[PDB]
């Protein structure tokens, strides 16, 4: 079996008018193009010291993908995508000790289309401070996965949730986590 | 919230590497929703429709000589080239695991428990994790999560062991990984603390 | 020492 796989993955989605361009090495992201800022964004800052990417070239690809999409939509008799709702798992970066810096990871798996509303909740109230997310990552079955990250100091007093909205779900899905004692 | 029907184009240009770069396979794959409709596979050397929806594309693109020669060069111009650029921080990347051992349920002795071995932060994915009771490996009662990808160029795995500790016992979790030249070992001795 | 990643380009459909 094969040592490694490098996949350049693109999409465009209507009517959201939204698109992605990203590189992937064995299921981890090297970088993507922020279509908004028109900039290359390295998943790790270190990758940028070693390499480069002409972001304008990504945007051209996307325009071709948009124009193709229009054609494909017609050709299918305007048959739309079937929602596949996501699986969600929450886990810690390292094992949990009180007062010891850690990170909650929201793994959102096996869904399409690539639109999700995600929110970290601490005691039922949203938290943006210090958080981060990946773009939508390709899967071999042509669905998507995505991660979100929340830095936190563990506590007996706090509870946390990962609240995921997606059109394939009737209701928002919360995945719960709390200090385990 | 938004119940408007949606329409999705994906394109995946894939380079598969075997034995370093001594065999490379290039796939150019087009998707409508999740359905692959047309692909170019360097082993075939022309575009082939996967679904009837792709015939018009396979037939049109295969009539373009420059296009095909261009896709036929992709093993070198695209795949090997990019393998070159990224190799140093991808193929060569190695981060050490961190190993922590603890019981999951704070129970007394001669009572069932799960000793957890948590291995964290390592790259690449391949790893092996072994539990010993005294000096004897135990493959029975090993409950594992498997390889978990954290999405940030690190993995974890949690490997638990079903015990019934009595206090004259020592348990050890042993980790091997390409970043290490010797196993990381972590002990847990059976007592009240 | 600083290499450039090349993008593969999708073709325009019929």
């Amino acid at each position: 079996k094969e040592e490694h796989v490098i996949i350049q993955a693109e999409f465009y989605l209507n009517p959201d008018q939204s698109g992605e361009f990203m590189f992937d090495f064995d299921g981890d992201e090297i970088f993507h193009v922020d279509m908004a800022k028109k900039e290359t964004v390295w998943r790790l800052e270190e990758f940028g010291r070693f390499a480069s990417f002409e972001a304008q070239g990504a945007l051209a690809n996307i325009a071709v993908d948009k124009a193709n999409l229009e054609i494909m939509t017609k050709r299918s008799n305007y048959t739309p995508i079937t929602n596949v709702p996501p699986e969600v798992t929450v886990l810690t970066n390292s094992p949990v000790e009180l007062r010891e810096p850690n990170v909650l990871i929201c793994f959102i798996d096996k869904f399409t289309p690539p639109v999700v509303n995600v929110t970290w909740l601490r005691n039922g109230k949203p938290v943006t401070t210090g958080v981060s997310e990946t773009v939508f990552l390709p899967r071999e079955d042509h669905l998507f996965r995505k991660f979100h990250y929340l830095p936190f100091l563990p506590s007996t007093e706090d509870v946390y949730d990962c609240r995921v909205e997606h059109w394939g779900l009737d209701e928002p899905l919360l995945k719960h986590w709390e200090f385990d004692s | 919230g938004d119940t408007r029907p949606r329409f999705l184009e994906q394109v995946k240009h894939e380079c598969h590497f075997f034995n370093g770069t001594e065999r490379v396979r290039f796939l150019d794959r087009y998707f409508y929703h999740q359905e692959e409709y047309v692909r170019f596979d360097s082993d075939v050397g022309e575009y082939r429709a996967v679904t009837e929806l792709g015939r018009p594309d396979a037939e049109y693109w295969n009539s373009q000589k420059d296009l095909l020669e261009q896709k036929r060069a992709a093993v070198d111009t695209y795949c090997r080239h990019n393998y070159g650029v990224g190799e140093s921080f991808t193929v060569q990347r190695r981060v050490y695991p961190e190993v922590t051992v603890y019981p999951a349920k704070t129970q007394p002795l001669q009572h069932h428990n799960l000793l957890v071995c948590s291995v964290n932060g390592f790259y690449p994915g391949s790893i092996e994790v072994r539990w010993f009771r005294n000096g004897q490996e135990e493959k029975t009662g090993v409950v594992s999560t498997g390889l978990i990808q954290n999405g940030d160029w690190t993995f974890q795995t949690l490997v638990m062991l079903e015990t019934v500790p009595r206090s004259g016992e020592v348990y050890t979790c042993q980790v091997e990984h390409p970043s290490l030249t010797s196993p990381l070992t972590v002990e847990w001795r059976a007592s009240s603390a | 020492s600083k290499g450039l990643f090349r993008a593969a380009v999708p073709s325009g459909a019929s």
